[PDB]
RNA sequence: CGAUGUUGGAUCAGGACACCCAAAUGGUGCAACCGCUAUUAAAGGUUCGUUUGUUCAACGAUUAAAGUCCUACGUGAUCUGAG
RNA sequence: CACAAACGCGUCUCAGAGAUAAUUAAUGAUUUAAUCUUAACCUAAUUAACUCAUAAUAAAUCCAGCCCUAGAACAGGGCACA
């Protein structure tokens, strides 16, 4: 959640999480919702809203976020561990903004 | 840059590292803090 | 063992071509086995005032290995006599330079300190890579055995070999490789 | 052949004349050496892997000498060429492009006007000398009260290392001997007696053989490229040179008498 | 081993986990109750920097260590075989284990030194210019002191300074 | 000839150094170590 | 001690690096110019004068700088002899 | 400067490539972040030395005399023009 405060997020539009609470393979999807959830990047920007999608049919978590350069950013978290998907969000969303 | 025959972290910002065959204190904050070990 | 004298007596202090493999060797071992076959220490008719001595073919003297980091660390000095004329070293320089030289040194180093090192060095003969005089190849009686023995690369084993080598451990799926 | 980048021609085996002053039409003075092609021939020629392994070998004559005081040997060499003896032969490093015919004239023209050369030569001997002349040590003083001193080379040596030196500096030979200037540029040719005008001093005493070749020196490398390439051939081009050929800021014999504005 | 997968669509990107299949340890150890994957197949004081085929099986694709929790290594045999690994890489064996790129295999540079059993990285160190006497003498290291300990055969310790 | 209480650590005779070398303490190894067990 | 002739100069310097200059850098209570420190580097350099027998030292003028030392306080079968 | 020379106070010429130390970086494991790495692989930026391109030298044996910008002696260059 640091990392992420240090990048200036203001070059996000939009961030949802959609995923399913019951299924076993859902630890890392949320590690992420609680670290793009926290003050800091938070308060980074306030034009970029934060949305959690929880179902519990849906059986695959995910992340879509949209950033002003017309990008659209989606990471299916199954096997992909947490900082995995924040590092890719690093790299993909502050290099390109 | 100083050479010392002990090292030690001035600082919380300070890292270990060894290079050359040597240890090394390096600190980004404090470039004062550098130190070689000897 | 019925022969004339003349004849007998030249077979007995015949000399012997021998051919030594470098590739991959210590300067060192080679060295040795080099040193021993020059002075002729191999022969039970050995005496230090019979010129007995073979003649010593090393070969692919470039692809010499040493242990350790011996190529950084050992360094070969000389002086050329004139004021400020010391000239220090190391031996990836010295190689990198003249291939022969290592293993020539070593070998001029392990030899006896008389006037005879002088001499029983005009019999050894080395070339960097295999390309040999026909001449000198001519004269080869027998190959001697590489005294390391040198490791496979990873590469180099039978799918055969890898799989009759035991997995060790069981890694768990959802760890990344 | 054509010419290839990083090639490198033949050279001559010339005469020093003398000097002589020359001028430049920024009004600067120069002194410049003389020196004539007499009898310049290629005698024979080493290939490239019977030589250096790398750079090919022309070896040429310089200027002809009586038959008779020259040796059974050298005579058959000539013999079999079909030239008379050359005083002076001297090897020069060509490569394989480059190569002339065994029994081929060189001529002054070879060089043109702005270019660099380098001429190697004897110097000029002076003998055996004393460490002042051969050195340039200075002495010990003259008159306040030295005795026997006032020129020897003092002490030679350290106390404690109880030997002398190698490359102690000592009296002796100095002078016959052979040394290379570089970095000359020429400035003139003279056609008719085949003489080159190279700038500054040429060492060698006057009347002395020496051997020209373009200047190895780096800045000058490529400067081929525009020269007379395998050698020049006064039969070829079936159009005569003037008789003289020189250098753009060189203040000719005849001229307008320079007049600055 | 899970793969990551990366995808470029019109301006769209996709970032996906996939499953491949994993090798199993082979089905009979000689000592079950043994702990540590080394002891269990009685492997340890056994195995050198010459042994590859046991090396290569705790590496990264691009020659790096595994680390030690995953492997369950114990943690003495686990530095040992570090010290191996880094041993042979700097032997010239496992050379699939380096990281691949394009460009780099094309300057040559002069053909690779020999060397082996090498404790120290060759950029770190110094040459040693004064030797000295028989009394005080720099003696260069051979192979690592964390090997120390195997079976010696011949019965003489392993020579690890000269 | 040095006192019998110096401050450089005095050279021992051979013969005692060969006494000191041979007495070192040896520590017990185990059969197998006690980590690599159950 | 049946002699290993002694201070400072002259001449010629050999060497160390614990670097005075030249080169490459780290830190600064380094803005820039100056500096003050520390690291690496010893191929080449390291002035001329007034007074002292002087080595030191003081002073004049300069230098990119006018290094610290070792060599029987280098060097008298090469010189000097002021002490 | 009273020898045809020697000489300075006068005139000419003087260089490419590779290598490194300290120290900066890039990729990246042990320690799935980091991290210049007595971890690998390729890597870059980088003092002086020091090596090396390159230059110089480089024709085995005629030599009595006589000349010489060659020389203590010995050697060495000339002696067919003219
Ligand atoms: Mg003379
Ligand atoms: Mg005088
Ligand atoms: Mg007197
Ligand atoms: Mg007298
Ligand atoms: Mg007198
Ligand atoms: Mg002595
Ligand atoms: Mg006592
Ligand atoms: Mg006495
Ligand atoms: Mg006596
Ligand atoms: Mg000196
Ligand atoms: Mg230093
Ligand atoms: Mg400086
Ligand atoms: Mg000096
Ligand atoms: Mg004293
Ligand atoms: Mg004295
Ligand atoms: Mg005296
Ligand atoms: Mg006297
Ligand atoms: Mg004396
Ligand atoms: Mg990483
Ligand atoms: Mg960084
Ligand atoms: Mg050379
Ligand atoms: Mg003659
Ligand atoms: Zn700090
Ligand atoms: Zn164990």
């Amino acid at each position: 959640a640091a990392a992420l405060a240090r990048l200036g997020l203001r070059a996000v539009k939009q961030v949802r999480v959609q995923f399913c609470p019951f299924e076993k393979n859902v630890e890392s999807t949320r590690t992420f919702l609680q670290a793009v959830s926290s003050e800091k990047v938070r308060c980074t920007n306030l034009n970029c809203s934060v949305i959690a999608d929880v179902r519990h049919d849906g059986s695959e978590p995910c992340v879509d976020v949209l950033f002003g350069d017309g990008h659209r950013l989606i990471m299916r978290g199954a096997h992909l561990t947490a900082q995995e998907m924040l590092t890719a969000f690093a790299s993909h969303i502050q290099a390109r903004g | 840059f100083k050479t010392k025959g002990v090292l030690k972290k001035r600082c919380r910002d300070c890292y270990l590292v060894k290079r050359r065959g040597r240890w090394f204190i390096y600190c980004k904050t404090n470039p004062k803090h550098k130190q070689r070990q000897m | 063992s019925s022969f004339s004298k003349a004849p007998q007596q030249w077979a007995t202090f015949a000399r012997v071509w021998y051919l030594l493999d470098g590739k991959m060797q210590p300067p060192g071992k080679l060295a040795a086995m080099a040193s021993v076959k020059l002075q002729g220490l191999h022969k039970p008719v050995y005496h230090q005032l019979s010129d007995c001595g073979d003649h010593v073919v090393i070969m692919n003297t470039r692809h010499i290995a040493f242990s350790g980091n011996k190529w950084e660390q050992k360094v070969y000095s000389s002086h050329t006599g004139y004021p400020g004329g010391f000239r220090q070293v190391t031996a990836a320089q010295l190689h990198q330079k003249d291939p022969v030289a290592i293993v020539k040194l070593a070998i001029y180093g392990m030899l006896p300190k008389n006037l005879h090192r002088r001499t029983m060095m005009q019999r050894l003969h080395l070339f960097p890579d295999e390309d040999i005089p026909e001449d000198i190849l001519k004269n080869l009686v027998e190959e001697l055995p590489q005294p390391r023995k040198v490791p496979r690369r990873l590469d180099e084993y039978t799918q055969e070999e890898i799989e009759a080598f035991p997995r060790v451990w069981s890694p768990p799926e959802d760890y990344r490789l | 052949h054509p010419w290839e980048p990083g090639s490198s021609r033949v050279g001559l085996i010339a005469l020093k004349l003398g000097m002589m002053p020359l001028w430049t039409k920024d009004g600067q003075k120069h002194v410049v050496t003389l020196l004539q092609v007499q009898d310049c021939h290629v005698l024979k020629y080493t290939p490239k892997e019977n030589h250096n392994g790398r750079m090919a070998a022309l070896t040429v004559g310089g200027k002809t000498v009586s038959h008779f005081h020259k040796s059974a040997s050298i005579l058959e060499f000539y013999q079999e060429l079909g030239l008379p003896p050359k005083q002076k032969v001297k090897i020069f490093n060509v490569t394989e492009n480059a190569v002339i015919k065994p029994g081929t004239p060189l001529y002054a023209a070879h060089f043109r006007p702005g270019q660099y050369v380098d001429v190697t030569a004897k110097t000029i001997g002076k003998g055996f000398q004393g460490v002042m002349r051969r050195w340039g040590f200075k002495g010990q003083p003259a008159t306040h009260g030295q005795t026997k001193t006032h020129r020897r080379p003092g002490a030679i040596s350290t106390g404690d290392v109880a030997r002398v030196w190698p490359g102690t500096k000592m009296p002796g030979q100095l002078g016959n001997i052979d040394r290379t200037a570089f970095g000359l540029k020429v400035w003139r040719i003279n056609t008719k007696h085949n003489i080159i005008y190279v700038n500054g001093s040429v060492p060698g005493h006057k009347n002395c053989l020496v051997k020209i070749k373009d200047s190895k020196l780096p800045a000058y490398k490529d400067f081929c490229k525009n020269l007379p390439f395998p050698t020049y051939f006064p039969d070829g081009d079936e159009e005569a040179l003037p008789e003289d050929l020189y250098d753009e800021n060189v203040c000719q014999p005849g001229a307008p008498s320079i007049t600055f504005t | 081993f899970r793969e990551v997968v990366e995808i470029l669509d019109g301006k769209t990107t996709i970032i996906e986990g996939r499953i491949t299949e994993t090798p199993q340890e082979s089905p009979n150890p000689p000592n079950p109750t043994g702990q540590c994957p080394i002891c269990r197949w009685n492997l340890k004081h056994k195995y050198n920097y010459e042994d590859v085929l046991l090396l290569s099986q705790f590496i990264r694709p691009h020659g790096g260590m595994l680390p030690r929790r995953i492997t369950g290594l114990c943690q003495e045999e686990h530095l040992k075989i570090e010290e191996c690994v880094k041993m042979a890489h700097r032997a010239g064996l496992l050379p699939n284990h380096r990281p691949k790129l394009p460009e780099g295999f094309v300057p040559k540079s002069k053909p690779r030194l020999n060397r082996y059993l090498t404790r120290w990285s060759p950029r770190s160190v110094k040459p040693i210019y004064n030797k000295g006497h028989r009394w005080n003498k720099v003696r260069m290291p051979v192979g690592s002191p964390l090997l120390k300990d195997n079976v010696s055969y011949s019965g003489r310790p392993l020579l690890l300074y000269h | 000839g040095s006192k019998a209480v110096t401050r450089h650590r005095r050279v021992m005779h051979f013969e005692r150094q060969k006494l000191m070398a041979v007495t070192e303490y040896i520590p017990p190894k185990p059969t197998i170590n006690p980590r690599c067990l159950p």
